[PDB]
């Protein structure tokens, strides 16, 4: 699914983002339910206002669940079967909204790593993004 | 599609600082690169083995001015997408036979492209105003 | 959007042999069972446990006549799906927040209902037609 | 990704549709090139009129694509692999075309199988096409 030079690539933005990580993943949640508010119902009981402790807490267990993932490339499915389990059964998530988390953490990466964000490296990102969403749907 | 206000204030402003010498080239040659489905439509482009190959390939630039010329249109008819892209439509629809995903796609790019470019400025209020610009012209090519 | 004469003709026959009690009601369900996150939509109707829970739930089947009422509306206002569909558009977008692309899968669905339901007479041509259907009010509901 | 009823529908359903598996295969090209005329251009040397002896060559080539697919259902990335190379590597075709494909091979079914296609099995062919699909545009 994903190439040697991908993963290599994921890897390499994935250091750079570093201890960022938690709070990219909140404005990519924000960038989200602003975007795309349809995705906001999933929400129901979040604030979604700007500066929110709860999108915030939420952005770094998304951050960490991407981590999660990349630490255990070879082996998404065992990795977030947890978490596919819980987005497809009972939070019914619509398969739809991960392209659009996806997009929103690549327009994060991208307003945050100038140098890292290479159209080879956008590319790889995608394709991971694309890889974790596939299992998170899988339970489809 | 209509824009409020500040949804048109925090578009029109930014658009003001886009190089469109460059940026439409960025977006299409990204697109290429990240939807290499696409690299289909453009095989008299030359090279496009490489992502530097296709980033530097002057009739990829060339083309990706026209694109951002289309859509710099579009900004400018925000009320009248639809008779503005009429044309571009028929062309790609009815003779490219390109899928209006890939419009959607490409509208996505050129976002990342805006992200990339103004970093910080690109707030998530003005990405959800461009998003609203970019589903519109899709949608106004794809009729 | 437009069907030619022949378009219209294929889809007006077929639709006064549909039995306008049932082809809703099985359309729905078959959306709940195949594309289950839709589910989320309709906590209201009961049990949607199993397969036979969703097809022979009274809910599901009541409201699938409201469905394919809409559809049948549809259809003899082709050229003006837009106002036609206004009011269902706020309902599902600014009210339900469902998902456009879901408006696409339960048309599909009614064009496999409609395939089980007419066998051979569900020609490729037939097919065509309705496909084109179910777009125009897919992106009707949608704008 | 497959449940076991999953893999026990769709077994049934290849059973029930038996050596009609190529004319149907060809019908579901067909409905596909009618019904968006936009994948035509992938076979600009075919002649797609109703009855063409390439339309039916080809349709039994993705019929005993499919019918691989099924055989060895536990592994289809491997049983695929050469086709996902082909169609995504050469051909490159645009992953929202096997989704219209497998739309009209579902139409295709529903049309012939009378009995077998319930709702239950329906959503195990859906997901089965659409892992088929996954694998076929997995390089990507
Ligand atoms: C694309 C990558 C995604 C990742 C990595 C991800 C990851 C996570 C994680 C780690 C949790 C916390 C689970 C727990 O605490 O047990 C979670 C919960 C949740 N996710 Fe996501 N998710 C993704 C996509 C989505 C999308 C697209 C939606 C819907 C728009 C969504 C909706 C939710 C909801 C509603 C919760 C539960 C929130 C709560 O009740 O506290 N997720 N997700
Ligand atoms: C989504 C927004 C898009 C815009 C605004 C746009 C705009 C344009 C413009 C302005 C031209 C030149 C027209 C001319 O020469 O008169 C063009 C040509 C072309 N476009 Fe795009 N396009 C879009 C999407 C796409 C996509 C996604 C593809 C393929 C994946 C595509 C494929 C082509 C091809 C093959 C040409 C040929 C140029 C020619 O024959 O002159 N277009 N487009
Ligand atoms: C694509 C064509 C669709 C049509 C023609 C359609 C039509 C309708 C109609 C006629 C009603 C009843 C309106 C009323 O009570 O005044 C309704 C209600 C509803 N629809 Fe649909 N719909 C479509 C798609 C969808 C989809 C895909 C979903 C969810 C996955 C959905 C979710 C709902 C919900 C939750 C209601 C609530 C009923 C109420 O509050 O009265 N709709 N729709
Ligand atoms: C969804 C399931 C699909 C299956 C099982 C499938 C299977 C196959 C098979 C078995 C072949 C013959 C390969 C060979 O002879 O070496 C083939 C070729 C081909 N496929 Fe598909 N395919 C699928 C989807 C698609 C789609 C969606 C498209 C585009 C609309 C497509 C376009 C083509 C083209 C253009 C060829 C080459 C035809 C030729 O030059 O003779 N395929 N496919």
């Amino acid at each position: 699914v994903l190439s040697p030079a991908d993963k290599t690539n994921v890897k390499a933005a994935w250091g750079k983002v570093g201890a960022h990580a938690g709070e990219y993943g909140a404005e990519a949640l924000e960038r989200m339910f602003l975007s795309f508010p349809t995705t906001k119902t999933y929400f129901p009981h979040f604030d979604l206002s700007h500066g929110s402790a709860q999108v915030k807490g939420h952005g770094k267990k998304v951050a960490d669940a991407l981590t999660n993932a990349v630490a255990h490339v070879d082996d998404m499915p065992n990795a977030l079967s947890a978490l596919s389990d819980l987005h497809a059964h009972k939070l019914r998530v619509d398969p739809v909204n991960f392209k659009l988390l996806s997009h929103c953490l690549l327009v994060t990466l991208a307003a945050h790593l100038p140098a890292e964000f290479t159209p080879a490296v956008h590319a790889s990102l995608d394709k991971f993004l694309a890889s974790v969403s596939t299992v998170l749907t899988s339970k489809y | 599609v209509h824009l409020t206000p500040e949804e048109k204030s925090a578009v029109t402003a930014l658009w003001g600082k886009v190089n469109v010498d460059e940026v439409g080239g960025e977006a299409l040659g990204r697109l290429l690169v990240v939807y290499p489905w696409t690299q289909r439509f453009f095989e008299s482009f030359g090279d496009l083995s490489t992502p530097d190959a296709v980033m530097g390939n002057p009739k990829v630039k060339a083309h990706g001015k026209k694109v951002l010329g289309a859509f710099s249109d579009g900004l400018a008819h925000l009320d009248n997408l639809k008779g503005t892209f009429a044309t571009l439509s028929e062309l790609h629809c009815d003779k490219l036979h390109v899928d209006p995903e890939n419009f959607r796609l490409l509208g996505n790019v050129l976002v990342c492209v805006l992200a990339h470019h103004f970093g910080k400025e690109f707030t998530p209020p003005v990405q959800a105003a461009y998003q609203k610009v970019v589903a519109g012209v899709a949608n106004a090519l794809a009729h």
